């Protein structure tokens, strides 16, 4: 019955939301935030109080507006201008109270309250009771409690409640006892009453059963002795557990006041403060602290602060600093500090070792702060740099695990480096330059390798930043000694698990030109292979199958090493990675796009040197024989002709004429009409025809392309089924297939001419961003993520796809709709040719126009609406919305920041099961797409009309924007993690290739490259200058996303109107 | 055809440029206008052919030779070429383009070279010359309005509102008045501060006009010098008294409908000689005569197979 309720819900909020796109009414958006509350969706509904605003400030008075945006401490300065400007007013003063003991304003709610008493209203009388004992409560002043509830209600659960604590500190427990369970009664029946439509009074309901059985506990703790650490447990460990925002938690210390005083909690009240903070109420908590202090708010500003509680001082000073007084805290921090060690040293009469370590432990955390605000307040200079390393190598000292403080010191370390390497490449833009910089470089660098070694170690699970940062090291200084004792030392110490996560990166520089680094590289992948072999095959095979020469050759000197601990394996991996590259391209579809690009250079370029060059491997790959039913049965049908085709092209090379060489294209041309009338007809392919020994496989050892990992038990590929689809495309890719040795099937994409390569760093890229939203609690908390899929680069052309289960284009969920509701798939194009015929030739301002005179005749629903008729339910449909529109703003931002272009209806595709959104198509990344010449997308991420239009009404307002920046957050947080990624593949040797595509050294354009990500990383990605933040920046981007100007402007192609 | 007293002329994405004979609606002649739609019309002060500025080209039929084909074509300049305006002594012309570059042609020469070049970062959507026939005024679609002193090449600029692209600019007859439109639908004034022969020539900022919600997409003062027209995306052009800056007669194209979608923006207009009428070009494939004071619809040119985005009109002696 209760998953049975919400059904009603979401089929009205359908119609209420079918409503609403008929027509915006008031009348409608009461009903709606009511409807996506009672279906607790908080923030949707959010959302449309944000559109209720924007549209109607009818509602009326501001601070009303910030009131029901749970703003109170805007509300608050908002209604004393209201009152200060205005009168008395009854209801202005109801108000002015909610937000005071929303916020835990007892002081000034309580002071409002008594001299403020005329309040000839009986009603204002009535409410005036219930907040007043709350205030009361707070302030201790009892009498007065018991005043104000006096005048509460019995029949309230309100008024039944104030019974029960009243009689808790007069010691009446069996008063308590009946008020208790009276007030639960009083608060059942209140929660049918408005059965559906409430505040958050239904997540407050969770508020006060928590505290009503938690005030169950504080009567424990009265007459009978015992249970006083175990109700202090449970009170401590339902706190880190439970996560209620700042004033709930209040209340529930509140009732942990009746028994336990500050100074006896400490932690508790600290764990507190610390939250205060974090969320941002720091005037509460800097209260907080000074209570637990005893001392004062600093009346006294100039004096030193003090040491009786060492933790609570350091809480106060972080709070100060993240408080405006930040030079003020720094100060104080130096002073602390020096305090620490003598009260260390000196009063460390042995017997006290508890209190040693603890004080040691929290001067570490001590010196990463003043390192951390020593960089904040000065910034990296020749000044700085060796004092905030003392800090840092201070806190290592203190605390000898811990990872950050280990972290910090190697990224210090790290970029001493980099200061002075940047510093010089200042100095050479206008002999004993580079001596000094090779002692100075020597000096940072070898320390920075040895703290990213411990951090690692102490990361376990999670340490790819560091682990790259490694490799920067490593690979960036062509080795002189001592950096590489270091790194040899780590690679001992450090964990072989490391390196998994790295081998893409450690193998695109197997060939390195430096001896020293390369000899490590090698050996470090042979233990990787002794000790998981698979996690390296893969790769290694397809690099033993490189034209660089260095590359192939040592790539085969570790498969060697490998057959002396795996051999077969090593064997099954070479043949089965051989086939699938025959299988990708046969032998006529070579020599169709050869025959083409001949043809190009010859009849139309006057070139037969290049068109020689086209042709002569076609020519060299059959003469090695046919190997398979398909390359023979070609080769009768085609093979006689061309091979003279090439005895005429060779009568030219010697003769030099013009009629021999036309005898050749005769004969060319020829094969040329057969192919082609063959290749429509080319829809499935026949493993027995076209590959027979992956039709003999069976129960290999060999792990299913890219299933491998430690922890979870290997998935051999067991047979291979004898069939593949042929994509029809103009690539043709397979729908290649494998059955796995649990029994599940594993269906890919076998590509032929796509360089994976890239596609693999951006899913590694992606892995890392769902890990760090995986940690964070809120991103947790909405199951934000990117759904990735498996990529095994088979070779520079081809390559393995993971296949997505239960998806389709964006492009294919429409053109169904589109035929099935009898609409011109390309209705939109149409229109806008018929209104203007040379489109792409006119300015903005004429193609605004016929842009939006196509949206204006063509429904926008589609998506949206299909997407209802799909759904089985109601419920699943909601969900599947919610999923889709959360999914999809993380792909916008993370997108955004790879600089994800080429977003058309083919290259995002919708999980029809969950309805989550799922990128394909990796190509152009980075600015790329917008810096081209023919078509730039001025666009950030596809937020096309229909997909904001399948989202809920009030779409970017509500789930949308707030998932924006939550994801844009995290991201900006660890903003380094994102940039040890992007910066391993930006400056990857093998794979710069894809920005000297600005034609149609390298070293310079890397750099911008970086730079773009680090701007949109720091909100320095619109104006040079300002540093905007999250909301800012978010809303800048949905605009220029939006923007009508900006789509216009798209390829056609990209559907800017889908 | 530029032998009538009146010259109306009518261009857009029907490949072609129709002449029209003001007093009744019958279309006069029309020329092939291929591979481009067209971006500004403007008869040269000589009545001796008409210039249509399209996409990379700027094709200029003839008045006088009643039948043939461009005289002259100007090729070379790559993106659009979106406005064209002429020096009263036949031989200038002045061209604003999405390459960024107000150009001045030599109208009595070969080459498709052009004498001088005006570089600004950001397209250029207007381009008009100071009566005095000495200043340039260039507005660009950053919302910077450049003033080019054609003897000096000394080169000042002035933004007014804009973060917001500038439209088009106009200056009336008389020189005491300076007018720019932008992509919010605001309408800026400036008085003129004749400094003309030892120039100063200086704008002060009068009045900012709420023209309208939608795209501004021309502004041109009548001869008068009385009235100020805006024309724009909400499918009116607006006319304004110079004195009160007052709105004096609107028209639109508005259908009669809130479920309409539209169909028209008021692309260009013109007025008579004697400030009396008004002529007006729609993407709903009419030009229009309007009788200024009434605002009643004096004429409806129709011809066009395609939408309409260019006028030129002429009254000379
Ligand atoms: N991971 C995948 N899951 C499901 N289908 C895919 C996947 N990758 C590609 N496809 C299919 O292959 C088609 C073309 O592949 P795509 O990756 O867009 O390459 P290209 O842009 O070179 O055509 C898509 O329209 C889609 O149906
Ligand atoms: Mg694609
Ligand atoms: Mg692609």
């Amino acid at each position: 019955e209760r998953a049975a309720k919400c059904r009603a819900y979401a089929k009205a909020l359908h119609y209420k939301e079918l409503e609403f796109q008929k027509g915006p009414t008031p009348a409608i958006l009461e009903s709606l935030i009511s409807i996506n509350n009672k279906l607790q969706q908080p923030e949707a509904a959010a959302g449309v109080l944000e559109y209720a605003m924007k549209h109607f400030g009818e509602l009326e008075i501001q601070a009303t507006w910030y009131e029901k945006l749970h703003e109170w401490e805007d509300a608050l300065v908002a209604y004393d201008k209201k009152m200060d400007t205005n009168k008395d007013d009854p209801e202005l003063m109801l108000g002015r109270m909610r937000c005071l003991e929303a916020l835990g304003e007892w002081g000034q709610l309580h002071q409002q309250c008594c001299e403020k008493w005329t309040l000839v209203n009986d009603e204002t009388q009535a409410k005036m009771a219930r907040m007043a004992a709350a205030a009361a409560w707070g302030l201790g002043q009892w009498d007065s409690m018991e005043e104000y509830t006096c005048m509460i209600p019995r029949d309230t659960h309100d008024g039944a409640f104030y019974r029960a604590v009243l009689a808790l500190h007069q010691d009446l427990f069996s008063l308590a006892q009946q008020c208790i369970d009276k007030a639960r009664d009083l608060l059942d029946a209140e929660l049918t009453a408005m059965a559906g439509e409430s505040y958050s009074r239904a997540y407050g309901a969770m508020v006060s059963c928590h505290m009503l059985s938690e005030l169950e506990e504080v009567i424990q703790y009265k007459l009978v002795p015992e249970r006083r650490e175990i109700i202090r447990q449970i009170w401590w460990e339902r706190l880190q557990g439970c996560q209620r925002i700042v004033e709930d938690w209040q209340k529930i210390l509140m009732v942990r006041s009746l028994v336990v005083s500050p100074h006896e909690d400490m932690r508790t009240w600290l764990k507190y403060a610390s939250l205060c903070g974090k969320s941002g109420r720091l005037a509460l908590a800097h209260k907080t602290l000074v209570l637990l202090l005893g001392v004062d708010p600093s009346r006294q500003l100039d004096h030193p602060l003090p040491t009786v509680h060492p933790q609570v001082t350091y809480a106060y000073m972080k709070n100060m600093w993240k408080s405006a007084r930040k030079i003020d805290a720094f100060q104080h921090m130096q002073h602390f500090v020096q305090t620490m060690q003598q009260q260390a040293q000196h009063a460390i009469a042995t017997e006290d070792q508890q209190h040693k370590q603890e004080l040691h432990k929290l001067m570490a955390r001590c010196f990463l702060k003043l390192g951390e605000w020593q960089l904040n307040l000065q910034g990296i200079n020749e000044s700085t740099i060796p004092k905030v390393l003392q800090y840092y190598s201070a806190a290592t000292e203190h605390d000898r695990s811990w990872y950050k403080a280990w972290h910090a010191w190697a990224v210090m370390n790290f970029e001493a480096v980099l200061h002075y390497k940047h510093q010089n490449q200042a100095r050479d833009e206008k002999k004993k330059v580079t001596e000094d910089l090779s002692k100075t470089l020597l000096m940072y660098t070898v320390p920075a390798v040895q703290g990213f070694f411990r951090s690692i170690s102490l990361s376990r699970g999670n340490n790819l930043q560091d682990t790259l940062r490694v490799l920067t090291l490593w690979f960036d200084y062509g080795h002189w000694p001592d950096v590489n004792e270091a790194l040899v030392e780590g690679v001992k110490a450090i964990q072989i698990d490391t390196w998994l996560q790295v081998i893409p990166q450690l193998i695109a520089r197997i060939d390195t030109p430096r001896p020293l680094v390369g000899r490590l590289i090698h050996q470090l992948l042979t233990d990787i292979g002794r000790y998981h072999p698979q996690a390296l095959i893969y790769p290694l095979t397809v690099a033993s199958k490189s034209t660089t020469t260095a590359r192939h050759n040592a790539a085969n000197k570790i498969l060697k090493n490998m057959c002396e601990h795996s051999n077969t394996l090593v064997q099954q991996a070479m043949m089965v990675s051989e086939e699938l590259i025959r299988v990708a391209i046969l032998w006529h579809e070579m020599w169709h796009e050869g025959l083409e690009e001949a043809s190009r250079l010859y009849f139309g370029e006057r070139n037969v040197k290049g068109m020689f060059e086209v042709l002569e491997p076609l020519h060299a790959m059959m003469e090695r024989g046919p190997q398979t039913l398909k390359e023979t049965s070609f080769n009768q049908a085609y093979g006689r002709d061309l091979m003279e085709a090439q005895e005429w092209c060779r009568k030219y090379m010697k003769s030099g004429n013009v009629k021999d060489l036309t005898q050749a294209w005769d004969l060319y041309y020829h094969v040329f009409r057969r192919i082609s009338k063959q290749l429509p007809q080319l829809t499935s392919l026949e493993l027995q025809y076209v590959s027979p020994k992956l039709l003999m496989c069976r129960d290999l050892e060999l792990a299913v392309p890219g299933t491998y990992d430690p922890n979870q038990p290997i998935i051999r590929i067991q047979s291979i089924a004898p069939s593949l689809q042929v994509i029809t495309s103009k690539q043709r890719p397979r729908k290649l297939t494998l059955m796995g040795s649990n029994g599940h099937e594993f269906v890919f994409l076998l590509k032929g001419h796509e360089d994976l390569r890239q596609d693999e760093r951006v899913m590694q890229l992606f892995g890392l961003v769902n890990t760090l939203l995986a940690n964070d609690p809120t991103s947790l908390r909405k199951n934000l993520s990117i759904q990735r899929y498996a990529v095994i680069p088979l070779s520079t052309n081809s390559g393995l796809i993971g296949w997505v289960p239960h998806c389709d284009t964006l492009h294919a969920l429409i053109r169904d709709y589109r035929e099935k509701k009898k609409i011109l798939l390309n209705i939109e194009h149409r229109i806008m040719l018929r209104m203007a015929p040379d489109y792409d030739h006119l300015t903005l301002m004429q193609k605004v126009e016929v842009f939006e005179h196509a949206v204006n005749n063509t429904a926008g629903d589609d998506l949206a609406k299909l997407l209802w008729l799909k759904s089985p339910s109601s419920e699943v449909w909601f969900d599947r919305r919610t999923n889709y529109t959360r999914s999809l703003a993380v792909m916008s931002m993370v997108g955004y920041i790879l600089g994800l272009g080429d977003r058309h209806p083919s290259n995002l595709m919708l999980d029809r099961l969950s309805g989550k959104i799922l990128h394909i198509d990796f190509g152009d990344c980075f600015e790329v797409a917008m810096t081209r010449e023919k078509f730039p997308e001025k666009i950030p991420f596809r937020l096309t009309r229909m997909l904001t239009n399948a989202m809920e009404v009030t779409g970017l307002d509500g789930n949308y924007r707030i998932t924006c920046h939550t994801v844009m957050e995290v991201l900006r947080e660890h903003k380094d993690s994102v940039m040890a990624v992007l910066e391993a593949f930006v400056y990857d040797p093998l794979l710069n290739w894809r920005l000297m595509d600005t034609n149609t050294a390298l070293n310079k354009k890397a750099i911008q490259i970086i730079n773009r990500v680090r701007d949109k990383l720091t909100g320095r990605d619109f104006s040079h200058d300002d540093t905007l933040d999250v909301p800012t920046q978010v809303e800048l981007l949905i605009k220029q996303a939006t923007s009508h100007e900006n789509l216009c402007q798209c390829y056609i192609g990209w559907c800017p109107f889908w | 055809v530029g032998s009538d007293p009146v010259i109306l002329a009518t261009a857009g994405y029907d490949h072609t440029v129709r002449f029209w004979q003001a007093h009744s609606g019958i279309c006069t002649r029309t020329v092939q206008h291929q591979d481009s739609q067209v971006n500004a019309l403007e008869v040269t002060p000589d009545r001796s052919m008409i210039a249509a500025a399209g996409y990379q080209h700027i094709r200029m039929y003839d008045l006088n030779s009643n039948n043939p084909n461009p005289i002259i074509s100007y090729d070379g300049v790559n993106k659009n070429i979106a406005s064209v305006g002429f020096h009263e002594d036949g031989r200038w012309m002045y061209t604003g383009g999405e390459d960024c570059t107000a150009r001045i042609w030599d109208l009595r020469s070969r080459n498709l070279q052009c004498q001088r070049i005006f570089q600004v970062n950001a397209p250029i959507n207007c381009v008009c010359l100071h009566p005095n026939q000495a200043e340039l005024i260039v507005g660009d679609q950053s919302g910077a309005i450049h003033i080019w002193d054609l003897k000096t090449d000394h080169n000042e600029q002035l933004i007014p509102e804009p973060e917001v692209s500038i439209t088009s600019a106009h200056i009336d007859p008389d020189a005491s008045y300076m007018a720019a439109v932008n992509s919010t639908g605001n309408c800026y004034v400036w008085n003129l501060t004749g400094g003309i022969g030892d120039e100063v020539t200086q704008l002060i900022p009068k009045t900012k006009i709420p023209a309208h919600t939608r795209y501004a997409l021309q502004c041109r003062f009548s001869p008068d010098s009385t009235l100020l027209a805006t024309c724009s995306a909400d499918q009116t052009c607006k006319i304004w008294r110079t004195s009160n800056f007052s709105l004096m007669t609107e028209l639109s194209i508005k259908s009669g409908n809130p479920g309409e979608s539209s169909r028209g923006w008021m692309w260009g207009c013109a007025f008579s000689g004697d400030s009396q009428y008004i002529v007006t070009a729609s993407s709903d494939n009419l030009a229009r005569l309007w009788c200024v004071e009434t605002g009643e619809i004096k004429r409806e040119y129709g011809g066009h197979q395609k939408a309409v985005v260019c006028l030129a009109f002429n009254d000379s002696v």
